[PDB]
């Protein structure tokens, strides 16, 4: 992403969609549920927070922080060494011998992973909150447009199935609605003059790197020198 | 306006002067109110527009803690609701409960049949909703238990009755106001005409109609005395 | 023109020259403000189109401190309000609060729903808003303290009641109007004739309508007396 | 961009807006937040007023400047050495190298510990007030213009104040100026293609104008071979 991501909090979009006065009847609770509708849709990965947190693992089992949304990486707190996946059916069930790698594998608020008793560090992204427990918006205008119009594109919806708003009112909507959110993840995601750095080192190398997951993704961006002979 | 212009635009256009008239100005009040949500629901109910600041009454509200059914403990968290009865709302504007002041605090008024199944969100358990129950009290809700704390809101809407909505009417700065006649009417002045005009035509076809006047013991209607 | 002009055209076209007259001119006033603001409606609520300067009026406003809800901490910031009531505002034209100087100042008049989740831009934080509420009264935000020592503003805007804005009128440079029929009607020249044709067309048919003359304790209107 | 930024101030645009008398309820309250909507849509740099400011990172992290927007780089104060990005997810999480960055609140997150850096951002230019500053150029101003009367004519469409042949048009006559001021905006100057001209014409390669705060990036290669 090129800009940064300034905080601002959810009566801001309050602010855009009422100055439409056939949306005035829009609440902080119709626009809570609109914003994480929206906020996973386009799925950008700079609007979350970045946390780090170590849990132990009891019986190839450990319990999972509460505002977790995704887990970047796992890794074992003695080595740094990372977990990739469980691609096992049959993890921690053994057979009648009572019988390599590390892996884990998260479905709810529970980790199952492929070792007994150690400490894991887990790298995770959650929702930045308020003093109040909302949700905490980004302050760019283009975020902030293509969320007024998905509201806006929602709520004329509900209209149009009702029979209070013109096809061609819908229509325009879904129109300004579908360019805008291109123009959102086009926003989000192309990346500045410092991070097209980080993938010049990446993409340009002699000898290829390959083990980049085997550490944190540390020296995924570090430039590649070659010894002049 | 108030009232007594509206009824008495209607009576003087139908010159029921007289003490002792057919009509009384109670036939009016009745045909006002009933006419007005006539009147609103076949403007603002076709596509959706801008209601006005002018058909909404805010009417002020007390709670009370009350239970699910009764005392027992295995029926469920208790609610609020109002010590009296709440005028049903239109359909067409933005009802609106506000803790006294409009300007502040987020009570949301949802339907009966939505709030059933609400909060479950965890981002949306502090918020308060409410709606109007079959019994005719506004009842509220949420997860948080400092919402059983509120003991004043008011509630700003377009009821269907303008007379149940004036007698449950918010207290005036200087004080309240004891005859009904003496309240706003809740009706922009640009539907007024279309108003008197209903509700004189509905009453200057039946000002002409006979009266039984005889008092024989026998319907006298049908030979027009 | 004035109210003068416009009370005593339909008064002549219905002839009720006598004092001894059924509809006063108070009959004629109400009639007149209601359809002046029937007919700004009719016109100009469709599309878009210019308003003149002609249907708009001018109320001076003086404002005082007002708390939130009460003179509780938490309750939220300080307001100012109007010492009085205001008219409401019909949606058809450029409604402008200015410091008693048009050109100058930006004081934003907004909807009332639109107020409570206001100015949390930074760069709208020094922005003054009104709205009128449904207490009745135009009340001002902002996020800057300084927007409390505002002592007067104005308020051009086309009202609904047009005789509910002509009592708060600016004083003129010579001094106020005390009659009221002799302040300006707020209606634009080319929509008085058809104006006019509706008010006397409402009062033209009930003028020879019969009345209850007769104090006989009976109604006499079925018989037409 | 060839031409100039002039700056002016925020009520030149409804100057040119109240002209038609369908826009004429129009404020600056309107103009503020529709003008901030644009400048993101568009993303010229060069409306943009480049700043630099240092500040001090205390434990991998410091606090950033209130009016920052976007980075251009950051650097190190002692060195002059540029950071690049954070690619790891595990930055000052130790168990039981190269410097880099990466910034979200008015946080940002270096590999460094305790070091003073050199963050060259980008911010709004101000006023007396604190009100954006538009450019003076007619290109950016017209497009502006119809962007504001494009937001509001879509508003009164959706009422049904509007026929869809003026917002047809509308949306049009807007987005030819679209591309025409992201096209006056972004096409290097004579003074800027040398720049290219230099950075183009290389024979041996320079690959490493990010290690410095890209100073050089138009410096001529002066390759006498011999």
């Amino acid at each position: 992403m090129v800009n940064n991501i300034n905080w601002v909090k959810l009566p801001v979009i309050l602010d855009r969609l009422l100055r439409h006065p056939l949306l005035t009847d829009l609440n902080l609770e119709t626009a809570i549920q609109y914003t994480l509708d929206f906020i996973s849709a386009m799925g950008l990965p700079n609007v979350y927070v970045d946390k780090i947190e170590t849990i132990d693992i009891k019986e190839y089992r450990g319990e999972l922080p509460c505002d977790l949304i995704s887990i970047n990486q796992v890794r074992l707190h003695k080595n740094g060494i990372a977990l990739r996946a469980m691609t096992d059916n049959f993890n921690a069930y053994p057979t009648h011998d009572h019988k390599g790698e590390p892996s884990f594998k998260t479905q709810g608020r529970v980790i199952f992973t492929s070792i007994k008793h150690e400490k894991v560090d887990i790298s995770y992204k959650a929702i930045m909150l308020d003093d109040e427990g909302l949700p905490l918006i980004p302050d760019n205008p283009i975020f902030l447009k293509t969320l007024e119009l998905y509201i806006k594109k929602e709520w004329f919806t509900i209209l149009f199935d009702m029979g209070k708003i013109s096809p061609a009112v819908l229509n325009n909507t879904q129109q300004e609605y579908a360019f805008k959110a291109g123009q959102c993840n086009n926003e989000f995601v192309i990346p500045s003059v410092s991070e097209m750095e980080a993938i010049t080192n990446m993409w340009n190398q002699l000898i290829p790197r390959v083990t980049e997951f085997r550490r944190g993704f540390k020296n995924l961006g570090d430039k590649e020198y070659i010894r002049v002979h | 306006m108030t009232y007594n212009e509206l009824i008495y635009m209607v009576l003087d256009e139908l010159k029921l002067s007289s003490d002792d008239s057919y009509y009384t100005p109670d036939h009016v009040i009745f045909l006002l109110v009933k006419y007005r949500s006539f009147l609103l629901k076949q403007r603002y109910s076709d596509i959706k527009k801008q209601i006005p600041d002018s058909d909404y009454q805010s009417i002020c509200l007390d709670l009370i803690e009350v239970p699910a059914i009764s005392g027992e403990p295995c029926e469920g968290s208790s609610y609020l609701r109002s010590k009296n009865k709440v005028p049903t709302t239109m359909m067409i504007g933005n009802p609106r409960v506000y803790p006294m002041d409009f300007y502040q605090g987020e009570i949301t008024y949802i339907s009966r049949d939505r709030m059933r199944y609400v909060g479950y969100n965890k981002f949306l358990r502090n918020i308060i909703y409410c709606s109007k129950a079959p019994d005719g009290y506004l009842y509220f809700k949420s997860w948080n238990p400092q919402f059983l704390h509120l003991e004043k809101v008011s509630f700003n809407a377009i009821f269907e009755d303008a007379k149940e909505a004036s007698e449950m009417a918010c207290p005036e700065e200087n004080g309240t106001i004891c005859k009904l006649e003496d309240k706003e009417f809740p009706i922009e002045d640009a539907l007024v005409p279309p108003l008197i005009e209903l509700v004189v035509k509905e009453l200057r076809g039946p000002e002409y109609s006979p009266k039984d006047e005889d008092n024989n013991a026998k319907d006298d209607l049908p030979d027009a005395r």
